[PDB]
């Protein structure tokens, strides 16, 4: 825990610097003396201008970042206490008594009234509560996602101070609008140092998430805030004549370019894993290279950049990639489209249906197989018709039970082996119908009468009244018991002995 | 006393299982409603921000307007004055002519 | 042995059960 | 000249109801399905009533009857399933009727849940091809549904239509273009005919289309391919008793034909010829519109007798015979001539150089008299 | 003293220098007035030189003092001073330097502001108002001269129409500067005669300004190309041949050459030989034109010869739009003006008599009623859209026959009648009654979802009672309605807009709960058509009913109403789908049961018919219908009855004995619950074959003796 | 085997209790935004038809405010057309007025 903190201090101070050396600063002036009236009031006239020069600072807050407007209104403050504390010297105040002496009174009264010390030092002392102590130090010194999202908690908990000074709700605003891009600067670098594109799907899924809480927590803090700026705007109505609540914060374009980024990422690991799971002949590792090269023609296009051109490079990189993966699967459609060319029988078809059922996610490729699947479902139906009529003879007039008895098996437990049998077979008869519809195959058109057959026919299958028959009647004695406890029957203890 | 034991255990079970699902429900609805809100108080900040545009825009189209027809009104009373006092001019010396007209036909 | 049959109630009074259901509660 | 060919009514499902949607098979072109609302002087009698007519035979049953629980607003072919009804109902279930099965209760149903229908639809259209065909419908809160013919139990894709400040669209009537799976259009009963895009970076309402003073009736886009495409133009058929025919590109009407009399009810391009619509109106009187012969008149009118309103027009995939539905029930099969349905070889430059001459014309006269 | 004479002349024949302001241009007067202030100015330190003064003290030391009093008098110098000091600062800087090389008409534009901005500076000056118009004068001939350039270096005739146009529109929206820069410089000199009343006695202005008889040409330029391209526009529409003569060809040819003629006339020459030259083009223009507008006003009468309907005629007159102001066809549309006025009378009377029937005595309310329109907004649609076609009728009467139509009688009781027609076609009183009726009303959901309610049915003495839902359809109606006014205009009030939003929050519950209760409802009455099978589907009733039970507890803002209505609607449904399902297998049963009286004796057709109905009751049994053995048990009895008599026609056709006996007595009894398996009981004879036909003997065992008599 | 069955009801017994507070907590927390979202939809559609009167006022006046000026400009420019028509007529007259000193000076 040394050495990252000792580099994140380093990175402090190199930050620190570099505000330092940005800084816009005021220029200090000097009030000059006499080392002979006239002379006087021209010095205290270049003294009223220079004042009027300082006290009439001001800045537009739509331009620059939040610690310009930060830095400039501490510096501000500062400035006009140091001309106070210069301004009551006893020099000063010397000098304008002996023109007050001398009957020059425009002299005094155009120090006394037209300087503005007053009302900008009022003005910067009534914003001064706010200025102070702020925190986005720690947004611009933060890499990891958490401390920025506390950082983000801390300065929408500063900012809740509105109340106490007399701040312009329009100048919060573009505070506000600056601190989001700030924040989208440093989300931006913080994630080109992730390099979201060269890392694997999982850890690119939580930072994901990671940041998408970011987003989350400006989302309900700017609520809180807001609540606070209506409640502040009503409370103060003869203050403000017009008021207007529009905003474009400039992290948004980020966040909407991240949940594009993030939604082609998920569209683009669920295909690559089924392709590389089950396509493992020229036509696989034609089609295994072409989407590597379509995820690498991407990869190459810098998606983190915002501007124009790098949004049409990234649309001009997601039609390709569409393209391409629409090659890729009508060549896998027509590779699947060759399987009457291999496959006869239903039963290897079937095989291969199980192995190669994962394309059928695709709405391509389900609705190209479409003839198929009714003879298939024909085929499952004469199974189940042959099931029922294996259960249209009982297990007394069965040959089973002519079989267990010859290969000494009870009766009772025969037929329990024998209904666990036909249950068993009716279980695969649903995987099959399950493989071959795909997933949500109970809400089909034909698989709705499949299943609603095979819940029927489970609930007729059911072995627990044969067992408390067997047992009610009980209160070749071990061979039931030795056989029903394989078949997971809890067996009364007073039988086991 | 195992019977009594056994009805309260699948009594239990059962209260458990319905006030569970109970839970699940509540907090899937709870989300929706949250939801929902947020959507509406974002259909409210997007139209106030269009029509609030809309609004200054006429209402710059009205002073200004407003600014047309004062002016306009004030060139025509001061045309008001300038006709009144052309007519009487005229009609004093029209009289004054008429008398002088009376004094060259005697 | 054989069971006897289980029936639904005839729907006039039983939707004036539920009649009485509504009104007293 | 236009004449009578075949009526069809039947007494005991077809009495007392007014027709509600016609369609033609595509696969099989001798069969018309037909819609119908429910008859209110028969309480016991099913709600929405859909039967399947023949041409080739001669006889007056119908060939298919199907009934629903609920009134049918709209139903089609599946036009890429040759055993397939599928209807859209007044509750806002989407109904899908087989003719193999013995019964005539729908076989499939969508549920009454948020994530489907709940307000009328009335329009339910089938796009795609062999290997990738979808179900679209569109309900009268705006919300349009992509199902899977298969899996009618929830939708594929569902989105709600707004244009702006979050207005739900309430829709009407919608029509696709020729060779579209994309764009489509829709008209609305505020008057309004919006484009709009179904899958891509931007889905929903596209444009906007000022237009008309009344509801929206029925829109049909271009049907007719031929040497110059006009795909991009449609028309459309509203409450205010006009015929409004409009391009993609323009924002406002090419040209408004008033149909000075009763309202205007349903409207539809002709298939064949490139320059010809039919139209429908409240008094009985169907009209066809021949653009290259005249932009003023009809070029043949037609009355059916009693004079009944008139819901529905359809013409064939031939473009011979259409089809029209009254207030009784009695679909009336319609004959055009030889002159007016088939187009001459030139017919798609001459409705080029028509559409040139009233587009010319109409912004000459409109600039020369506002300036 | 003789020298100071001299300089008395040679000061006297400059002070006296004046120019008169209506002769020449007005930088001669600006720089005449600028080079006799420095030239007086040059004198004045010449005069004040000390030498001259010196010759004036020496003069006064000799007693000549007339030489004095003449040179402090009759110089006239100080006067002189006094007015080219009083006129400089008007005269300092002026802007016409800019007008002379400016070649585009905005930059004449910016010079003519620039020209009277500087003229606002006469108020602090004594410049005479006279010399003032004259100056504006010579400015008004220095603007017409600097635009006669640019518009012959345009060479605006021979040129195409659209750009000629916008030139012309540039020059007289540069008129218009001056007009209003005029305007404002009138009444800045009216208001500084306001204060020199005893001063100046010249009132009235009388400027004739020259540019404006020129502006005057333009402005007939302009109507005269206009009615050209109009004319040309229709000569070359209507004049195809309706399916060659040589009279459409002879009017492109007589057009063409009337334009070509009146191309070669210059019309830029403001001159009185220039305007009888523009005179006689317009004379032999307007005789080359009035052959074709004759020519065109007969082929309007053959043309409406052939029209009757009012739209026709409507469409026809549009079709020569562009010559409404040309003063010969206005005779042709004043001919046919009362045949106008009647058929638009007959259209507004039809009109009249379609808004006669009430609209829900009409087709329109009950196609809007299938397309999904409610009544009140409809009737408001209906009669806006009445409204819009007879504005659309007064529209086009009134731009057909000319703004003042009013005064004639058949236009008075005309617009008499189509006044009546509009005040019997207000929409507001329909919407506020509409408003007043759900106001008072007050409609609301709230509550439980069921309601039990008990009705007289006709053909029963007993109150039927029923059961609906908690949503009354006067709720899905109000939100149309709201939804439909709000879009129309029509402001609506809070508490409706509140309950309409609320009722489009609860409906997809409410449509599916409709739903559910009229499907339940349809299948209980199928099943209440068969008695026969009423025991059958117990519990599938059971179940159905315990669910409305349990869900007539539930509140419309309770949480639990979504997962309960989708239970519902998937209970209801399965319960209609098996009970249609009993139904058609049923009916099967039926059928082969009344089929086997007809089938003939033999082993082989008993056992397909026995293995048939077995089928259809292990079907029964594989979807597991409540209370099957019962059922099955009152089925064998009957089909035990039924070989019963089909024993006795076997027997008393014989009348090998048991050979034909074991054909009936050896078939398989019906096994209701054969699913189950595991219990080893086995099933003795008779009641797994028909071992008890004989007691179900339908005329006694005397007929077996009847067999056993024979042997 | 008492001590099972009581030891899968004590068990029962305690979750039950626990997630049924927790039951409590969600169903508070349910109707808290349930009446949230009920009192933005109101505020939203009353700030919807007030807002959206005033805009209906705007453009009345608007169209009023057009109208006048309209009428206005029609009066000024037909009564300019008087003040030129007087002023030609009292010059004419003044020209016969100047005739008739011409007639007193011979």
């Amino acid at each position: 825990k040394m050495a990252p903190s000792v580099e994140k201090k380093i990175a402090e101070l190199e930050m620190g610097l570099l505000h330092l050396q940005q800084n816009i600063e005021i220029p200090e002036i000097s009030l000059p003396i006499h080392p002979f009236l006239n002379q006087l009031q021209s010095g205290v006239n270049r003294w009223i201008r220079e004042i009027q020069k300082v006290t009439k600072l001001d800045r537009d807050p739509a331009s620059g970042t939040a610690l310009q407007e930060i830095s400039f209104w501490l510096n501000l403050e500062r400035a006009l206490y140091r001309i106070q504390e210069k301004r009551e010297s006893p020099e000063v105040l010397l000098t304008l008594d002996i023109l007050k002496h001398g009957k020059r009174f425009h002299a005094t009264v155009s120090f006394d009234t037209d300087t503005g010390l007053k009302q900008a030092l009022e003005t910067v002392n009534d914003y001064n509560p706010l200025m102070k102590d702020f925190p986005l130090n720690d947004l611009l010194s933060a890499t990891e996602l958490d401390k920025i999202r506390q950082a983000l908690v801390a300065i929408f908990t500063h900012l809740r101070k509105i109340r106490n000074t007399k701040y312009p709700i329009q100048r919060a605003l573009r505070l506000v609008e600056a601190i989001s891009r700030d924040l989208s600067s440093q989300l931006l670098k913080v994630l080109g140092t992730r390099k979201l594109m060269h890392v694997a799907y999982e850890e690119f899924e939580k930072v994901m998430v990671a940041c998408f809480e970011v987003f989350q927590t400006w989302d309900d803090e700017y609520e809180k805030l807001q609540v606070l700026l209506r409640d502040i705007v009503k409370r103060k109505r003869e203050e403000n004549l017009k008021m207007v609540w529009r905003i474009n914060p400039a992290h948004r374009k980020l966040q909407a370019r991240l949940d594009q980024m993030r939604k082609f990422r998920r569209q683009h690991e669920q295909l690559r894993a089924v392709i590389v799971r089950v396509l493992r002949d020229a036509a696989d590792a034609n089609a295994i290279e072409e989407v590597n090269l379509a995820y690498e023609n991407v990869k190459e296009v810098d998606g983190l950049d915002v501007s124009k051109e790098g949004t049409e490079a990234w649309e001009a990189a997601m039609k390709r990639y569409d393209e391409r993966i629409d090659r890729v699967e009508t060549r896998i459609t027509a590779r699947l489209r060759d399987q009457l060319g291999t496959a006869k029988n239903a039963n290897e078809m079937f095989r291969i249906f199980s192995r190669f059922n994962a394309l059928f996610v695709r709405p391509h490729i389900r609705g190209a197989i479409r003839e198929y699947q009714t003879q298939l479902i024909q085929r499952v139906k004469d199974d189940i018709e042959s099931l029922h009529d294996k259960f249209k003879v009982q297990y007394p007039q069965s040959q089973a039970c002519k079989m267990s008895h010859v290969r000494d098996l009870p009766p009772v437990s025969g037929s329990i082996i024998w209904a666990k049998q036909i249950d068993r077979q009716l279980t695969a008869y649903m995987k099959r119908v399950e493989d071959v519809l795909g997933k949500g195959w109970e809400n089909h058109v034909e698989g709705q009468k499949l299943k609603q057959d095979g819940d029927s026919f489970r609930m007729k299958l059911n072995t627990q009244e044969i067992f408390d028959d067997w047992a009610r009647k009980v209160q070749t004695l071990s061979k039931e018991v030795r056989n029903l406890k394989w078949l997971g029957f809890r067996v009364p203890l007073a039988i086991v002995n | 006393n195992l019977d009594s034991v056994l009805s309260e255990n699948q009594e239990h079970e059962v209260e458990l299982e319905l006030l569970r699902e109970d839970n699940e429900q509540l907090l899937t609805q709870y989300e929706r409603e949250k939801a929902l809100r947020r959507q509406a108080e974002e259909k409210f900040i997007e139209f106030e921000d269009a029509l609030e545009q809309e609004k200054k825009e006429l209402q710059i189209q009205v002073e200004h307007y407003e600014f047309q027809t004062r002016q306009l009104e004030l060139k025509a009373k001061n045309y008001a004055d300038q006709i009144s006092r052309l007519e009487e001019r005229e009609s004093e010396m029209k009289k004054e002519y008429n008398a002088l007209h009376q004094r060259h036909t005697e | 042995v054989h069971d006897k049959e289980l029936a639904a109630e005839d729907e006039q009074v039983f939707l004036m059960k539920q009649q009485s259901l509504l009104a007293k509660q | 000249k236009l004449s009578l060919n075949r009526q069809f009514f039947d007494e005991r499902w077809s009495k007392h109801r007014v027709v509600s949607c016609l369609d033609w098979s595509s696969q099989y072109p001798e069969l018309l399905v037909a819609s119908y609302n429910n008859n209110e002087d028969a309480p016991h009698e099913p709600d929405g009533v859909a039967l399947v007519w023949n041409m080739k035979y001669k006889k007056t049953t119908p060939e298919y009857v199907f009934h629903c629980q609920s009134a049918v607003m709209s139903a089609t072919f599946a036009k890429f399933h040759p055993n397939l009804v599928v209807g859209g109902t007044y509750s806002g279930q989407i109904v899908l009727w087989d003719n193999r099965s013995n019964k005539r209760t729908p076989v499939q149903r969508t549920p009454l849940s948020a994530a489907a229908h709940t307000h009328p639809v009335y329009c339910v259209n089938v796009v795609g091809t062999q290997n990738a065909h979808n179900l679209i419908s569109i309900s009268t809160d705006g919300k349009i549904c992509s199902w899977s013919l298969d899996m009618l139990s929830h939708p594929q894709d569902s989105m709600e239509l707004v244009h702006k400040q979050s207005k739900a669209v309430a829709v009407t009537s919608m029509s696709f273009p020729v060779g579209d799976v994309n764009n489509f259009v829709v008209g609305s009963e505020e008057g309004s005919v919006y484009t709009a895009c179904r899958h891509g970076s931007k889905a929903g309402i596209s444009e906007m289309f000022e237009g008309h003073q009344g509801p929206i009736t029925g829109i049909h886009c271009h049907a007719a391919v031929g040497a110059v495409d006009f795909s991009h133009l449609f028309v459309t058929s509203s409450f205010d008793w006009t015929v409004k025919l409009w391009s993609t590109k323009n924002n406002k009407p090419l040209y408004s034909f008033e149909d000075n009399a009763g309202y205007v009810y349903d409207v539809m391009w002709s298939p064949t010829h490139p320059a010809l619509f039919a139209c429908v109106d409240g008094m009985g009187r169907l009209d066809l519109w021949n653009l290259n012969n005249d932009t003023e008149v009809p070029t043949a009118s037609i009355s059916v007798e009693g004079n009944p309103a008139l819901n529905r027009v359809r013409w064939t995939h031939s473009g011979r015979e259409i089809a029209v539905g009254d207030s009784e029930g009695q679909i009336v099969i319609y004959d055009v001539g030889e002159q007016i349905a088939v187009p001459r070889n030139d017919e798609w430059a001459r409705f080029g150089r028509t559409l040139a001459e009233i587009n010319a014309n109409r912004a000459d006269a409109e600039e020369e008299a506002a300036t």
